RNA sequence: CUCCGCAUAAGCCUGCGUCAGAUUAAAACGAACUGACAAUUAACAGCCCAAUAUCUACAAUCAACCAACAAGUCAUUAUUACCCUCACUGUCAACCCAACACAGGCAUGCUCAUAAGGAAAGGUUAAAAAAAGUAAAAGGAACUCGGCAAAUCUUACCCCG
RNA sequence: GCUACCUAAGAACAGCUAAAAGAGCACACCCGUCUAUGUAGCAAAAUAGUGGGAAGAUUUAUAGGUAGAGGCGACAAACCUA
RNA sequence: GCUAAACCUAGCCCCAAACCCACUCCACCUUACUACCAGACAACCUUAGCCAAACCAUUUACCCAAAUAAAGUAUAGGCGAUA
């Protein structure tokens, strides 16, 4: 019906999908937050 | 839609990170069963504070004090103050040896001291 | 007590209050540890007492009576700090060599940047603590172009700022062509 | 993924263990299988298929009293609680299997044949030739595989040089070594298969998810196919 | 066989060595002096670490074989979570003793007498089984963990409110968290009672024989009753680090030492979890038996011989609606062989206090058919239970 | 919303607040009063319970500090409720047909002051305040019929009933939002309704040693007033709604009821008349009736415990106990 | 203290001691009606209740009986030029009760 | 009027408390806008539990009768080790997800019509057309693709599944 | 974090007849047959009336898993952040 | 007459020269920025396509260590495009 209420906050899933462990476990996520340090992100993860 | 910029602090989160983050108190003790704290009183830091009964100085100091060199000190320097008349007296009247360093002073290892300066195992 | 929090009742409500000048590196260093211990501990119960002043100043949006005081017990406060740290150091270089206090290591971390790792206490060796051993301190060969392109940035931001002062420099000289000679 | 497999226990107990669901997937979180998922919950309980295992301490033949006879999900059958001296045990029950029985596990070759008293355990040189046996072992040891289902038995067919013929359930021919332990008679639940499901939700308590309405049109493969018996599967090595 | 425990789920092996190691006279170059892993160096072998200082939140036991109190003969325990298999025969093998069923005609006969009977008793027994079913907590439905300890104890209070009438019932008192062992043998196996909790009634007047010795010589034409193939040491803890002790539950000079009766609860809310009646039974036997034993080898020493005295003790195993009365009289402690003197136990069991009890009203078609209430009241079993608390006193 | 009143409370000067609460005005000592009995017997019977609970059980496990309270203190008190309640009733024969309830749940809410909400979209508005009090007595008695009163319902006295200058959340006291519930140990269908004597232990967190460590040391007899207050309040309430009187139907005669505090080794003697239940404002603006509370410092039992033997048994506090137990109904002609 | 490195405890071992804190508390005027024996205090958030007992009990020797604190939220509402909010501090209130009446 | 309301969970993070200003509220004083100053105080929750072996067949449904199938959330023991205590974190609000002060979405406990929460009309007049309702002479589907809508709360069938 | 499917441990389902129900009437609750309104709307799918289910193949809270030459699908070429 | 209009700096771009970064204290790979317990998880492996050949399927330039010249020469290529 209705949308654009897709996003419902959650810590916990927010923490465990999208986190500085979570992006440092595999290579790629080591990419990304090299990325984001390159570019000169604030917020390098969530 | 949550702000990354903010600081994570132990406000945010459900209650189990609300309950597993601190604001940076040291721990005094340990948990054991039915979540019971116990308390080790050795851990506990213990305050030094001295009688300051007939002490003199005072938090001011008066603007006719001279003005005096700045001369911040030295291994060498204290060496100097410290060992150096000992270390020539002992030379001079020939009961130098060069095997109590320590009787002079010196600490071959910290191990075995309440205070050891490398690594330092002892708070300000 | 709780008198000690706050200033002199005469003093109280004066608009300036008389302070002297604040201790010196080197008149700290002429008083032994215990004077310094001492005096550490009445500086401290005069700096909660300026601060509770401060604070209260603040609250009743009246103005300070002496900001200056506090500046004051704070720089004696460091000398002291700074004094008891040099003994310290010197006594540390003395008997042992080293020269910082807390041990450290040079260590090249995950993004490939060399970084200061200070060691922390632990109880068991170091092999047999997971957390510890998850932590990565190398870097896989996928960083170096990264790692040439901060250079490069790093690179650009130099070069922008030498070139701006050049301009700057010549600029005043057009202004002013007496700063030829 | 992280997929840790629920059979991790490695004591035999005769207590009920909580199993995990699978849904189909496999290790790596992808359907593998189809028509899984749901269900009951179900606790599994472990099963002794190898009949003659003498406790420590002791050798030779024994017996055993069945204290019960039950359910179990895990399974179509019916299982036997049996005590043996100090050792509960849990065992597939045969047709009639009731409290109060004597079962024998027996490992013991004669000359002469025996009795076939029903759920007792022998080896199939010991038991007479053309008798109906079920729980038979490939081979020594190994514990039994091949007939557990409800309702099922095989045929002693034949007993030449050491070897044993047995007709499986799908009527093709077996050859193991004689010394591989059986037991005779049939398996409990011989109705089994007269059940009726009734409902479309049964087999949803029993976690059969629906088929796909996908319409596939029939190949080759399809069609009745009047195919020769396949040759007899001999696991005796020369 | 089948072998249980999947690979996946059993411990992983470690990587291969490297070969540095194997080859003689070179030294492997690791990251040993790093103090972290790098893929490139090779993997150090680490010696064994000990602790050194004793830590109790991380202390590691010694191996099994090297306790101080380790016998390869294994010792048969029966505790309070035992269930026995076959139950009254398999403990009545163990125990030594012959089953008679029904109270004591003494017991019996104590409260034939209507003075001993409690005024009120059918109104009193109603009230406390109403006050422990749905008056006792704020629930609507109190839980048998709940409902049984408070009928236990409001019961013992109802019996022991006739201090008036027999003056001897105020030389008893009532011991919680009481722990006794006993240890003994039959047919060359070495069986160890150790019976904890449950509430026990302490005296200081021993209680008389129930038998007499024409009975007790009697016994010997008995004989005790097998159940092969099961062995009769099935469902009890097999243990080898134990200890051979003849406790009975208190020190030296305690005023209350002779163990009048014994209850003992099964108080469990889940039907699996609760013990079967022959279970209770069993279980009753022997604590009972326990107890006796203890005081008797505290009495006459530790030798084994018949016992002239015999040692009389009650025991009374609820569920909370049904009741089970057990009076054991100890006559030997020669229980090695099969033949000779057997102790004796009376029994009676599977006795309701009442059949059913609804802590709501039933209504059926808009009429109420059940009142709340107990059904089915059977005050004979707590006349039962009267007669075991008064015996020795009146 | 509603303040959790504690009995056992840790807050300091928690009396005066619970007075506050309660309407209560508390008084020193105790109150003025309106077969031969052994007590050498009454003494060795309970330094046999305590010996028992102390040196002759055998305990299986490393009793340790913490866990000493209910190994120990608990059963100890039982045990000699149940043996001095069973010597006694030959001498009162309430006490037979009395029933004894072991750590049961007493439960009382009520509603006193009134409050301005500060903040909120209910700001401006009138809240009651509501207090609810949950005891867990470790031996109550219950009967059938009421004690007599201590003083008239109309008693009155020169001590006046202190006044809190802030907010119960000053105590600290804090508000939650469960199930109301008025209990007085068993549900209103028991023919025991009335209460006689209850007994209380307190818990290892307010023991006396760290009371004393913490600078407490003047917080031990306001601690011991405070659960004595808490708990006799609760139990006369829930058994006054339980007759049926409530707020705008207050008692029409005191009732009364007795406790004894105790932590193992010292031993303290309250006895409680509530004399109104109309606590709330509307109802308290013209109310002159004050509930009372006499109590008694707290005294010990015995000295120490050496062997077998008890040291410095207080026949005083024995005696007391037993005055306690032996209280009974007045018999109506 | 603060900003230190406690030395690690083990079983036995020696007191931890400390000979000059920098731990510095103010006397803060209390906004809503407190009972007479009750002080507030504004303190950083590594010191503790226990630690604030000791040191009042052996700088100012105040008499403590009891000690309760909570840490305090500044606001990050304010918005300033550029549109970055601006954070104020936070900080932990205590409230000391006096031991002697 | 009461669709609710109160509290918890989740979420957000000071977002109608005081003072000094009144930009501003889909009008307007209110204040939710600006600055400064205050605040939420643990008993309620989170943060737990030494080792090695070993034990655990008997559902819940008032669990008592029957009655089942889909076969079920809710246990130990033996030995060794173990004197020591009340730390830290959450506690505010008119609040979350939908670009909004959005008629939408939102899990539980209690209340079952309220003891708690709110206001459909800025003022005037009563044109057309339009929207939501009420009532209607006689006829009662003659309307229409079709009894669509509304009212009363029928009978007998056919095709497909 | 929506949704398709699955995993682990949870929660809810008034009242009436019959009780043996993937049973009937009927609230919470889920879904969305028909009509009217709205069409830059209150809403990038809503409101009012009227409807189907409502002890089960039901609804739902939390955490985890399946990722695009794919997943998943009681096949609608559905759904996989409008 | 309002709304408005106008400004000259902040700085930036291309070269040249020169091979740049690194730790007051404390915290930061677990839910990063979190004082303090039994692990063993470790890196390496042809780029493909758009496009051109007027479709497209073989094929289609992509700095690899000296500017220029040899030289768009030899040579390769559905001997076509082009290399
Ligand atoms: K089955
Ligand atoms: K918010
Ligand atoms: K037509
Ligand atoms: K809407
Ligand atoms: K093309
Ligand atoms: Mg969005
Ligand atoms: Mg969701
Ligand atoms: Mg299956
Ligand atoms: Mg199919
Ligand atoms: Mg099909
Ligand atoms: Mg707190
Ligand atoms: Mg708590
Ligand atoms: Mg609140
Ligand atoms: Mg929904
Ligand atoms: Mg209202
Ligand atoms: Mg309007
Ligand atoms: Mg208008
Ligand atoms: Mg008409
Ligand atoms: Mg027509
Ligand atoms: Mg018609
Ligand atoms: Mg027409
Ligand atoms: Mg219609
Ligand atoms: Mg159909
Ligand atoms: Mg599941
Ligand atoms: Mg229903
Ligand atoms: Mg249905
Ligand atoms: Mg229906
Ligand atoms: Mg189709
Ligand atoms: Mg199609
Ligand atoms: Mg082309
Ligand atoms: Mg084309």
């Amino acid at each position: 019906k209705a949308r654009g209420n897709e996003y419902q906050p959650s810590n916990i899933k927010r923490k465990n999908k999208h986190g500085w462990v979570r992006r440092l476990s595999t290579p790629a996520g080591v990419q990304v937050i090299l990325r984001r340090m390159l570019k000169g992100r604030k917020s390098l993860s969530h | 839609g949550a702000d990354r910029m903010s600081k994570w602090t132990s406000k945010r989160g459900p209650r189990s990170f609300r309950g597993r983050k601190g604001r940076g108190a040291k721990g005094i003790g340990f948990l054991t069963s039915g979540w019971r704290f116990v308390q080790i009183k050795e851990m506990v830091p213990e305050f030094v504070v001295p009688d300051l009964t007939g002490f003199k100085l005072k938090p001011y100091v008066s603007y006719l004090a001279p003005e005096s060199e700045e001369t911040p000190l030295t291994a060498a320097q204290l060496f100097s103050e410290a060992v150096a008349p000992a270390i020539e007296k002992d030379f001079k009247d020939g009961t130098f040896d060069p095997d109590n360093l320590e009787k002079y002073g010196f600490e071959p290892t910290q191990e075995g001291k309440l205070f050891q300066l490398y690594p330092r195992n002892f708070l300000r | 007590g709780l008198e000690e929090f706050f200033d002199d009742p005469k003093n109280w409500g004066q608009e300036k209050v008389k302070s002297g000048a604040a201790w010196t590196c080197q008149q700290l260093r002429n008083k032994s540890n215990e004077d310094l211990h001492k005096l550490w501990y009445v500086l401290l119960k005069e700096r909660n007492m300026l601060l509770t002043l401060e604070q209260e100043a603040k609250r009743q949006r009246l103005p300070m009576p002496s900001p200056e005081r506090l500046d004051k017990v704070v720089d004696s406060m460091d000398a002291l700090d700074k004094v008891v740290q040099e003994r310290e150091d010197a006594l540390r270089l003395l008997q042992t060599g080293q020269e910082r206090a807390r041990p450290g290591a040079w260590r090249r971390d995950i993004f490939g940047r060399i970084i200061w790792h200070k060691f922390k206490q632990w109880v068991i060796p170091w092999h047999l603590n997971k957390r510890y051993n998850r932590k990565r301190f190398f870097a896989l060969p996928y960083v170096d172009h990264f790692l040439r392109l901060e250079r490069e940035k790093r690179a650009r931001i130099k070069a922008r700022k030498e070139n701006l002062e050049r301009k700057k420099a010549k600029i005043l000289l057009k202004k002013f062509p007496h700063l030829a000679e | 993924a992280n997929f840790v497999s629920w059979k991790s226990r490695t004591k035999y107990t005769i207590t009920p263990v909580k199993m995990r669901k699978s849904g189909g997937r496999d290790h790596t979180g992808r359907i593998r299988v189809h028509g899984i998922g749901g269900g009951h919950k179900q606790r599994y309980r472990m099963i002794d298929f190898l009949r003659f295992r003498p406790e420590e301490t002791k050798s030779g033949p024994f017996e055993e009293k069945v204290i019960q006879v039950r359910y179990d999900p895990c399974r179509s059958a019916d299982i036997a609680l049996v005590a043996g001296g100090s050792r509960k045990r849990w065992i597939i029950a045969t047709e009639n299997m009731q409290a109060g029985d004597t079962i024998l596990n027996s490992n013991h070759i004669g000359r002469m044949a025996v009795a076939a008293r029903e759920g007792d355990a022998h080896p199939l040189g010991a038991l007479p030739v053309g008798t109906l046996i079920n729980n038979v072992e490939s081979e020594p040891g190994r514990g039994a595989q091949y007939i557990r289902a409800a309702g099922t038995c095989g045929v002693l067919l034949r007993k030449v040089n050491g070897t044993a013929i047995i007709q499986l359930p799908s009527k093709r021919q077996m050859q193991v070594l004689e010394t591989c332990v059986a037991t005779v008679g049939r398996v409990s639940n011989v109705d089994h298969n007269k059940r009726v499901i009734g409902k479309a939700g049964r087999n949803r308590w029993l976690g059969k998810r629906p088929n796909s309405g996908r319409w596939h049109r029939k190949g080759g493969w399809a069609g009745r196919k009047i195919r020769p018996l396949p040759p007899m599967k001999s696991y005796v090595k020369l | 066989a089948y072998e249980w425990g999947v690979r996946s789920t059993r411990k992983s092996e470690p990587p291969p060595l490297d070969r540095v190691y194997e080859i003689p006279g070179l030294e492997p170059i690791t990251f040993a002096g790093k103090m972290h892993f790098v893929p490139w160096l090779a993997r150090p072998i680490f010696p064994p670490w000990d602790r050194g200082y004793k830590d109790p939140r991380f202390y590691r036991s010694p191996p099994l074989h090297e306790h101080p109190l380790y016998k390869d003969q294994a010792c048969y325990i029966f505790h309070h979570r035992c269930r026995l298999l076959e139950g009254v025969k398999q403990a009545l093998w163990l125990t030594k003793t012959k089953l008679i069923e029904g109270l004591p005609e003494k017991v019996l006969s104590l409260v034939d007498d209507p003075r001993n009977h409690i005024e009120n008793q059918d109104e009193c027994v109603l009230n406390v089984i109403s006050h422990a079913r749905l008056w006792q907590t704020t629930e609507e439905i109190p839980k048998r963990e709940t409902y049984c300890p408070v009928i236990v104890d409001n019961l013992i209070q109802l019996c022991k409110s006739q201090i008036l009438k027999h003056p001897s019932l105020a030389r008893r008192i009532c011991v919680q968290n009481s722990t006794f062992s006993a240890t003994w043998n039959r047919e060359s196996l070495l069986l160890q009672v150790r019976g904890s909790g449950g509430a026990r009634l302490s005296t200081k007047d021993p209680l008389p024989t129930i038998a007499s010795r024409e009975e007790i010589e009697a016994t010997k034409n008995h004989v005790l009753e097998t159940f092969y193939p099961i062995s009769p040491i099935i469902d009890l803890h097999e243990c080898n680090i134990y200890d051979v002790k003849n406790d009975t539950g208190f020190q030296e000079g305690y005023p209350y030492p002779y163990p009048h009766t014994l209850y003992l609860l099964d108080k469990a809310n889940l039907r699996p979890h609760r013990l079967q009646p022959d279970q209770l039974r069993a279980k009753m036997i022997l604590f009972a038996f326990g107890s006796a034993l203890a005081q008797a080898r505290l009495l006459y020493g530790n030798d084994a011989k018949v016992l002239e005295q015999p040692v009389v003790v009650q025991s009374v195993g609820t569920d909370g609606r049904v009741f089970h009365f057990l009076v054991f009289q100890l006559n030997t402690t020669d229980l090695d062989c099969n033949e000779g003197v057997k102790n004796l136990a009376w029994v009676d069991s599977d006795q309701l206090l009442y059949q059913h009890f609804w802590c709501l009203p039933v209504i059926k078609k808009r009429v109420v058919v059940e009142p709340v209430g107990p059904v089915g009241f059977k005050p004979e079993t707590f006349r039962k239970f009267l007669a075991l608390y008064l015996h020795g006193a009146a | 919303m509603k303040y959790m009143v504690y009995p056992q409370t840790f807050a300091l000067n928690a009396d005066r607040w619970y007075q506050y609460f309660t309407k209560t005005v508390f008084l020193s000592g105790l109150p003025p009063p309106p077969p031969a009995l052994d007590l050498a017997a009454l003494r060795a019977v309970a330094c046999d319970c305590l010996l028992q609970e102390h040196f002759y059980l055998r305990r299986r496990r490393r009793v340790h500090r913490y866990e000493e309270s209910e190994v120990i203190s608990l059963p100890f008190l039982d045990q000699l409720v149940s043996t001095l309640v069973g010597l006694l009733s030959p001498h009162n024969p309430a006490l037979a047909a009395a029933a004894l309830d072991y750590r049961c749940p007493v439960h009382f809410y009520w509603v006193r002051g009134e409050e301005i909400i500060p903040r909120g979209h209910r700001r401006g508005r009138i809240d009651d305040l509501r207090y609810q009090i949950d005891d867990k007595p470790n031996n109550q008695i219950r009967i059938s019929k009421q004690l007599a009163e201590f003083v008239p319902l109309d008693y009155s006295v020169p001590i006046e009933i202190p006044t809190i200058k802030c907010k119960p959340d000053k105590l600290p006291l804090f508000k939650r939002q469960y199930e109301n519930h008025i209990f007085v140990g068993s549900k209103t269908a028991d023919p025991c309704c009335y209460g006689h004597t209850q007994f209380h232990l307190l818990p290892d967190k307010l023991r006396r040693e760290r009371l004393l460590r913490q600078n407490c040391a003047d917080q031990i007899e306001v601690v011991f007033r405070a659960n004595a207050i808490a708990s006799l309040f609760a139990w006369t309430g829930a058994q006054a709604m339980y007759q049926g009187f409530w707020s705008e139907a207050d008692v029409t005669r005191p009732f009364v009821s007795q406790a004894v505090i105790t932590d193992g080794k010292y031993f303290s003697f309250f006895c409680y008349q509530l004399n109104t239940l109309a606590l709330t404002t509307q109802a308290d603006q013209n109310n002159p009736r004050k509930n009372i509370c006499w109590g008694t410092q707290s005294k010990p039992l015995y000295e120490t415990i050496e062997d077998n033997d008890v040291k410095g048994f207080n026949d005083d506090v024995l005696l007391q106990i037993v005055h306690f137990l032996l209280n009974r109904p007045k018999e109506e002609k | 203290a603060r900003n230190v490195v406690y030395p690690l405890y083990r079983l036995g071992g020696p007191q931890l001691r400390v000979f000059r804190t920098n731990f510095f508390i103010q006397l803060v005027r209390p906004g809503v009606a407190q009972p007479e024996d009750t002080v507030q205090f504004r303190i950083p958030m590594e010191m503790t209740r226990v630690d604030l007992r000791n040191y009042l009990e052996g700088i100012y020797n105040v008499p403590v009986a009891a000690v309760r604190t909570r840490v305090q939220h500044g606001s990050n509402k304010r918005r300033d030029h550029r549109n970055v909010r601006i954070k104020k501090p936070d900080y932990k209130v205590a409230y000391v009760q006096l031991a002697h009446g």
